[PDB]
């Protein structure tokens, strides 16, 4: 009955140019128990095409997953990652950057 | 002691009817299990139940309808009947777990259920005891006694020799199975032939009582006997003998 | 999804081997029971391979298998009397996963007959419900009975009564009909022993 | 290939 | 030079909601190449790589079936592992389930696993030698004995040392390409101020494929962990993977701490700084 909570990683496959075709990352990971709640943000507001890895886990049991979806980046446009779990008191949102 | 026990022993209805089997064990199982043994001795796995959790579901003619309330009860519910349900319905329990490390499926007595197009061709049998001929007694000492019970459908039989008020076993041969008196047909009734083979100076004493005692399974409580005809419930049909000289 | 029992039926003598022989057809199967059911009784567990091990003995009955070939084989040695059953196969791939069992194997361990004095004696009763019934009794082994060429002659088949106390065996046979025409003398078709049997 | 046979705890 | 073939399960259990939901993917080294998911429609397990893709009827008929079994298998468990801790019906629980084989650059065998987890901690697993087994506490010591009486591990090594094997080394060669690629990292730096007078450093790694590389940050004769902050390697999506290490440092001496990037793939270590 052990509980790990996920840590969060929000990044694109590839290098921010604006204006051509990329993919936003979500990686959660080292968490538990394997029900999560991951959603991904475009200004505030909720992306529907997102697809996720299947399930798997660590050398220590922990769960990773990566939820990604496909995106042209803006100046304007800022992105988010929320991710709600069993281990946390609200949601945690985290917001996207191009050097981290 | 402890066992994988079913209820009914026999049971025998026709076409279309709704009939329900149950089974228990106190063995202390994970599982439990149903199978179907059909007219040629095959078993067939059906459903199965881990701690309530049905796995095993082969094919569901949806009539069948099994259900486990708790690891230690497992029964079967059976709608709308079939003249292929003439088969043997049985029980079984293991222990899933450690490996399984005790792999062997325990089995109840199972159920038997013969289903028919029509009850009235259902007869309970006859039963007669035929004493030692002399013959043998001198040229060997010893007295076959021959039972026959004859005249029955199904084939429900549990035929048995009663020597002196206690149930006898050495000496006993009982046919493994009947005749039919009319290879003919497929409505025809059954014929069984035991025989109790005791020394002649224990035939020579007329203290000594035989009894061949033959149980038949047959209607119960609820059914339409309407005819000029016993109707042939479960019921138990012996005859004696006694010792001479 | 299938297995093959061969044979179907077997005799043998009290004192020779018995060996039925099994073909499952999955071949990721890893266990394989043998279940003796002895009179349309539960069946029950005599045997069992899981392990590799091409070989499991338990006194006078063991187990062969060679997975390769898809073929797994029960030995009766040492056979006796009660040794008499229905014999049945089983593979699985063990854990939950479902038994597949064979046609099973019908198995007659005929008996070493003491001083074979056969004989046929005829029996009356008490009497309400006709005949008189006739018995072929105390002939060896290596006599086989078949039946009537009647209607309304009934013979069974072979059997085997053990009284326990006096370590006798015997066979006999039973025969009954309505005939005015019956009697023992000629109530049997076939080919009895040569035939001593003593016909009082 | 995966497993052909699996234990029960 | 190094391989690998590992197969991972997950089935959690679901109380009132139907059956327990169960997942299970397959990796070769760092690439995954089949799954397995209950909610998902098709229920026959599926490739994620096109070498897989090749297999015939039977393959993928066959792992349809074991995988499936594999669930059946953890269903069960499911419950006696209740009974072993004396648990409510009420609950929900997780059971996991990863073994594999490893060979080396001969492909022959070199190590092998199988190891089990009840709630996300360490049950019962096979250890080194494929013979005997680790139990982590008072109930998967049940299980050992039980196991060990019941030659279990006798199978599994066989799939372990042999079947697994076997394999990996089909899976090698018809996945030629994808597998034993050597993808390199495309590094470089950034500069990242806070403070006013300190500043943080970041080298960077992209693109790389296996997953397998080191980030260290420097003395300027040989190294630094005093704030080498470092982030766990993760997934582009694309088959490589990235990583980065940081350090915050005086504002003008950023000229004498570099970093280094080691990775196969690369043919001699690559050494990095911001002039």
């Amino acid at each position: 009955m052990i509980q790990r909570t996920p840590k969060i990683q929000v990044y694109s496959r590839h290098p921010a140019e604006n204006g051509k075709s990329n993919f936003l990352n979500c990686y959660v990971s080292g968490f538990h128990p394997s029900d999560i709640e991951v959603d991904l943000l475009k200004n505030g507001e909720r992306i529907e095409k997102v697809e996720h890895s299947d399930l798997s886990f660590s050398k220590d049991w922990s769960f990773y997953l990566l939820y990604y979806t496909e995106f042209t980046p803006t100046e304007k446009d800022e992105y988010a990652c929320r991710v709600n779990h069993v281990t946390l008191s609200q949601p945690k949102i985290v917001k996207w950057d191009r050097d981290m | 002691d402890t066992a994988v026990s079913q209820t009914p022993k026999y049971l025998v209805t026709q076409m279309g009817n709704d009939k329900s089997i149950k089974c228990e064990q106190n063995l202390g199982h994970d599982t439990m299990y149903w199978y179907k043994q059909d007219s040629k001795k095959f078993l067939k796995i059906m459903f199965s139940y881990n701690n309530k959790e049905l796995i095993i579901n082969e094919t569901v003619p949806n009539r069948f309808s099994p259900k486990s309330p708790d690891k230690a009860h497992l029964n079967l519910h059976i709608n709308s009947l079939e003249l292929g349900d003439s088969a043997v319905y049985f029980c079984a329990s293991s222990q899933l777990a450690g490996g399984p490390l005790y792999n062997e499926q325990f089995f109840g007595p199972g159920t038997r259920l013969t289903v028919l197009e029509d009850l009235k061709n259902v007869f309970p049998p006859e039963v007669a005891v035929f004493e030692p001929s002399e013959a043998e007694i001198s040229h060997t000492q010893k007295a076959t006694l021959v039972c026959l019970a004859t005249g029955f459908y199904p084939d429900h039989v549990e035929l048995s020799w009663w020597v002196n008020g206690k149930e006898v076993h050495s000496g006993v041969c009982t046919d493994p199975q009947p005749l039919k008196e009319q290879p003919a047909l497929n409505d025809s009734r059954y014929a069984l032939s035991s025989r109790l083979r005791v020394s002649a100076t224990f035939w020579q004493n007329p203290r000594n009582h035989f009894r061949c005692q033959v149980q038949f399974y047959g209607l119960s409580e609820n059914d339409e006997w309407t005819q000029d005809r016993a109707k042939p419930v479960t019921q138990i049909v012996s005859a004696e003998a006694w010792g001479r000289a | 999804e299938n297995v093959e029992q061969h044979p179907s039926t077997l005799s043998v003598q009290e004192g020779d081997s018995a060996v039925i022989k099994c073909t499952y057809s999955d071949s990721a199967s890893n266990y394989f029971p043998w279940y003796k059911q002895e009179l349309g009784k539960g069946p029950q567990l005599i045997i069992d391979i899981r392990s590799n091990v091409g070989e499991k003995k338990d006194q006078r009955i063991a187990v062969t298998l060679n997975k390769t070939a898809k073929h797994f084989s029960l030995h009766i040695t040492e056979t006796q009397p009660e040794d008499s059953a229905v014999y049945f196969c089983a593979a699985s791939r063990g854990g939950a996963q479902k038994l597949v069992f064979g046609q099973g194997t019908r198995l007659t361990i005929n008996p070493n007959i003491q001083n074979p004095d056969p004989a046929v004696y005829q029996l009356r009763d008490s009497k309400s419900s006709d005949k008189s019934v006739c018995l072929f009794t105390d002939f060896d082994s290596q006599t086989n009975v078949s039946q009537s060429k009647d209607s309304d002659v009934y013979i069974t088949d072979k059997c085997v009564l053990d009284m326990r106390s006096m370590d006798f065996k015997s066979n006999s046979a039973v025969a009954w009909s309505n005939k005015s025409d019956f009697a023992c003398a000629n109530a049997f078709n076939n080919s009895i022993i040569p035939e001593d049997t003593f016909f009082p | 290939f995966s497993g052909e046979y699996i234990p029960t705890v | 030079g190094s391989h690998s073939m590992r197969y991972f399960f997950t089935s959690v259990s679901r109380p009132g909601r139907g059956e327990p939901r169960f997942i299970a993917v397959g990796y070769v080294d760092d690439t995954q190449f089949v799954r397995f998911d209950s909610d998902a429609a098709s229920q026959r397990m599926e490739p994620r790589a096109p070498w897989i893709e090749q297999e015939g009827p039977e393959y993928w008929d066959g792992e349809t079936r074991k995988v499936k079994a594999h669930s059946q298998t953890h269903r069960v468990d499911l419950g006696t592992l209740r009974g072993y801790y004396n648990q409510s019906e009420a609950g929900s629980h997780t059971v996991q389930r990863m073994y594999g084989c490893d060979v080396g650059s001969d492909w022959r065998f070199l190590r092998g696993y199988h190891q089990y987890a009840y709630d996300g901690k360490d049950y019962i697993a096979l250890k080194e030698d494929l013979r005997s087994w680790t139990a982590a506490d008072m109930a998967a010591q049940t299980t050992k004995h039980k196991w060990e009486a019941a030659h279990v591990a006798e199978q599994l090594r066989a799939y372990l040392e042999g079947t697994c094997v076997e394999w990996l080394r089909r899976y090698l060669e018809n996945g030629k390409e994808t597998l034993q690629r050597t993808d390199a990292p495309k590094t470089h730096m950034t500069h990242h101020a806070v403070s006013d007078h300190e500043a943080t450093l970041r080298c960077w790694a992209l693109s790389f494929y296996p997953a397998e590389i080191t980030l260290t940050w420097q003395r300027d004769g040989e190294d630094q962990t005093q704030d080498t902050e470092l982030v766990e390697t993760r997934p582009a999506g694309d088959g490589t993977f990235q990583k980065w290490a940081a350090v915050v440092v005086p504002s003008g001496q950023e000229q004498r701490y570099t970093c280094h990037v080691q990775h196969e793939g690369l043919p001699k270590p690559l050494t990095l700084r911001w002039e």
